[PDB]
C-alpha cells in the first residue's frame, strides 16, 4: 500500500503548491506603478509579443485551408453553400481562435517566459537583487506578466482573421463559389457584440491562466539545470489541461 | 504522517476507475441493460433500405431494438427478429387480471356466446392459462411495417395496435407486415 | 525492470481497446466479409455518382457489395463488376433438393410439361443436370437498377426478381438493366 | 491519437445524447452507416505515421 | 497518456456542443453521429494530438 502513499502525498503538495502561486499572483498586481516601468514593459512585449508574430501568422493560414478544404467537400453534396462564408467564420470565431491560438502561444512564449526565470533564480541575480532591495517581484516578473496579459487577445484577433482571409483564398480562387455570396452571407449573420466581443473574453481569460501557470513555474522551480527543463515541460502539459477545460465551461455560458 | 499521505492516493484510484468503468457504460459497450426482453419475429416481402440494430417504436416511444434479418433463397422472402421491453410490452399481475376477467367477457361475450356455441367451454377454459402464462401486451392482427422518421434519418419498425384479443407469448410471429415504399415508387405512382 | 513494463502492458490494452472500437464497431470490417464471393458482370448506361465499394441489395435486405466499375470503348456502356456471395445469395445442402423437386415439378406438369416433356426423361434427367452447380435464386428475366435510401442517400444497386424458370452462373450478365435518374431526367421523365 | 480519436467520439456522445438528448440508435446508425475503415481510420494513421 | 485522455475529452464536449447548436434550426441533426465523426477521424485527431 506504499505506492498508494506516494500518488496521494504527490497530488497534496499539487494542491499547496497552487495555494502559494494565488498568493504571488496577488501580490503583483495589488501594488504600486514602479517608476519608469513604462519602458521595461514596452521592451517586455517586444519579446513575448513582437517575437511570436510570425508563428501564428503562418499558423494562420494552415488552420483556414484546412477549414477552406473540409468546409468544402461537406457542403456540396447538400448543395447549400451559402454556409461556407458562415461556417468558416463561426468555428473560427468561437472556437479554434480562443483554443489553438493559446496551445500555440503556451509553445513558444508560454514557455520561453518560465525558462528566462527559470534562468534567472540559478544564476543568483534574483538573490543579488534583493539584496539591495529591488524586489524582483516588481522588478522582472511584473513586466512579464503584462506582457502576455496584453499580448494575446492582439494575437487571436490576428489569428482570426487571417484564418477568415484563408478560408476565403482556396475557396473562390481555386474551387470557385460566389464571391459576392461569401461577405454577404457572412456580414449579416455575425453579430459584433454577441460574437467577436465575446471571442475576445475568451482569449482574456485563456491569457491569465496561461501566463500565471507559466511564470510561477519559473519563479517556484529549483535550481541544478535538470531543474529548469523539468519545469519548461511542467506548464505545456498544466496550460493545456486548463485551456480546454475552462473553455468548456466557458462556451457552455455564452452559447448555452 | 502515513495517515493522509496514504489517504490522498487511494481515494483518487477507486474515484478514478469509477470513472473509467462510466466511459465502459456510454460506450455502447457491455453496460446499458435492458429489461428481460425477448426475439419475436415477422416476415415481410421486402424491407430494403434498413438498418439492422434500429428503433422499435409501440405508438411513438422506444419498446426495443432489432436484432437479425435473413433471407431464405427458395422463396425470396426476408425475417425480421427483434427485441423487445419487459417493463413497456409487459402487463402488472392487476393488468394480467383485467383482460383475463374481460377475455370470458370477450369469448364467452353476450354476443360470442350465441353464436361461437351455447357452452363454449373451450374458449372459455383455455383463456384462463393462456393468459396465466407469459403473455405479451401486443395485440392480435396488430401489423408492423416500417417507417421513415421525418424525412432523413433512417427507418423504423412501427407497431399498428389495430384492435385486439388474442395476444402474443414470447417468440411468436406478427402474420400482417408491410414493406417498404421508397421515392421511387411514388413518383411512377403519381405520374 | 517489472515496474514499468507491466505499466507498459496497459497502454497496449488502452490501445488494443480503441482499435477494435474504431475497427469493429464504427468501421464497416464486420460487414465487409463474403463466403466464396463470386462475380457477374453487366451493362448498363447511367451509373451517375454510383461510387465503387457500395452494398447491394436484392430484396429488401443486403447481399454483398460492387466490386469496381469500368467503361467499355467499344460499345459506350459501362460495366459492373460485383461480388456476388455464394452462400446467402445462393442456397446450400438444404435448399439442393428445395430447387431439385421445383425445377422438375415446374417443368413436367402436364398442362406446362410440353416445353421438352419426357421422352425418355427429357423433362427430368434434364433439369436438373440443367443446374446441377452454381445455380441462383436468381430471375432468368430480372431487372437491376439503381436506387438510393432518402432524399440525399447513397448510391447502391438494386437487384429486382420477376418470374423466372430458368438462373444464373457463377459469372454471366443480366439481360435487362435500368440505369439511375435524377433532377436532369426526372421533369423531362414525367412530360 | 487512436486514443484521442475513441475517447473523443465517445466524449461527443455523452454530452449528446445524456445532457441534450437525441436518439442513441440513430446515432450508432448514422456513425457506422458512412464511415469506411480503408479509407478513413487507415488513413488517419498515415498521418500520424508521418507526423511522428 | 493522461495529458491525452483527459485533453481527449474537452475537445469531444465542444464539439458535442457546437455540433448541437448548429445543427437544431437545420433540424437534420442525422449529421451528429457524422460531423463529430468525420471532422475527429480526418484533421483533429492527426492536429491537435501532434501539439500535444
Amino acid at each position: 500500500m506504499n505506492t498508494i502513499a506516494w500518488l496521494g502525498r504527490l497530488v497534496i503538495e499539487r494542491i499547496r503548491g497552487i495555494g502559494v502561486a494565488a498568493l504571488m499572483l496577488l501580490q503583483i498586481i495589488f501594488s504600486l506603478p514602479s517608476a519608469g516601468g513604462f519602458g521595461r514593459f514596452v521592451y517586455q512585449m517586444h519579446r513575448v509579443g513582437v517575437m511570436s508574430l510570425l508563428i501564428i501568422t503562418v499558423s494562420g493560414l494552415f488552420i483556414g485551408l484546412v477549414l477552406g478544404l473540409q468546409g468544402y467537400s461537406i457542403l456540396v453534396n447538400v448543395g447549400s453553400e451559402s454556409m461556407l462564408g458562415t461556417m468558416v467564420s463561426l468555428t473560427l470565431l468561437r472556437e479554434l481562435a480562443p483554443v489553438v491560438a493559446a496551445l500555440l502561444f503556451a509553445g513558444r512564449a508560454g514557455s520561453a517566459l518560465t525558462a528566462e526565470i527559470g534562468s534567472m533564480k540559478q544564476s543568483e541575480q534574483l538573490a543579488s537583487m534583493e539584496m539591495i532591495g529591488v524586489d524582483p517581484l516588481k522588478q522582472i516578473v511584473s513586466p512579464r506578466l503584462w506582457a502576455g496579459i496584453v499580448s494575446l487577445p492582439m494575437l487571436t484577433v490576428i489569428f482570426a482573421a487571417i484564418g477568415i482571409v484563408g478560408g476565403k483564398l482556396v475557396g473562390v480562387d481555386f474551387l470557385g463559389v460566389d464571391e459576392g455570396s461569401f461577405w454577404s452571407g457572412m456580414q449579416n449573420n455575425v453579430q459584433f457584440g454577441h460574437d467577436v466581443v465575446n471571442g475576445i473574453i475568451k482569449s482574456i481569460v485563456f491569457a491569465l491562466l496561461c501566463t500565471w501557470i507559466a511564470v510561477f513555474q519559473g519563479y517556484a522551480c529549483d535550481p541544478t539545470p535538470e531543474g529548469i527543463a523539468t519545469a519548461m515541460t511542467r506548464t505545456v502539459v498544466y496550460s493545456s489541461l486548463c485551456v480546454l477545460g475552462f473553455d468548456f465551461v466557458l462556451t457552455a455560458v455564452m452559447f448555452g | 504522517s502515513r495517515t493522509s499521505e496514504l489517504a490522498v492516493g487511494i481515494f483518487v484510484i477507486i474515484f478514478g476507475i469509477a470513472l473509467f468503468f462510466l466511459a465502459m457504460k456510454v460506450s455502447g459497450l457491455v453496460g446499458t441493460n435492458l429489461s428481460d426482453g425477448y426475439t419475436m419475429k415477422a416476415q415481410f416481402d421486402n424491407v430494403n433500405g434498413l438498418k439492422p440494430r434500429a428503433k422499435v417504436t409501440m405508438s411513438g416511444v422506444t419498446i426495443g431494438r432489432v436484432d437479425s434479418i435473413t433471407l431464405d433463397p427458395v422463396t425470396r422472402l426476408a425475417t425480421v427478429t427483434f427485441d423487445l421491453d419487459g417493463k413497456l410490452t409487459s402487463f402488472n399481475a392487476e393488468q394480467l387480471k383485467e383482460v383475463q376477467k374481460n377475455a370470458l367477457d370477450e369469448l364467452r361475450y353476450s354476443s360470442d356466446y350465441t353464436q361461437a356455441t351455447p357452452a363454449q367451454q373451450k374458449t372459455m377454459e383455455q383463456q384462463l392459462i393462456s393468459n396465466m402464462n407469459s403473455i405479451t401486451s401486443i395485440d392480435e392482427d396488430a401489423y408492423i411495417m416500417v417507417a421513415t422518421n421525418g424525412l432523413l434519418g433512417e427507418k423504423y419498425l412501427k407497431i399498428v395496435p389495430g384492435g385486439g384479443l388474442n395476444y402474443l407469448k414470447r417468440g411468436d410471429t406478427i402474420s400482417n407486415t408491410q414493406g417498404t415504399m421508397d421515392l421511387e415508387d411514388l413518383i411512377s405512382k403519381f405520374i
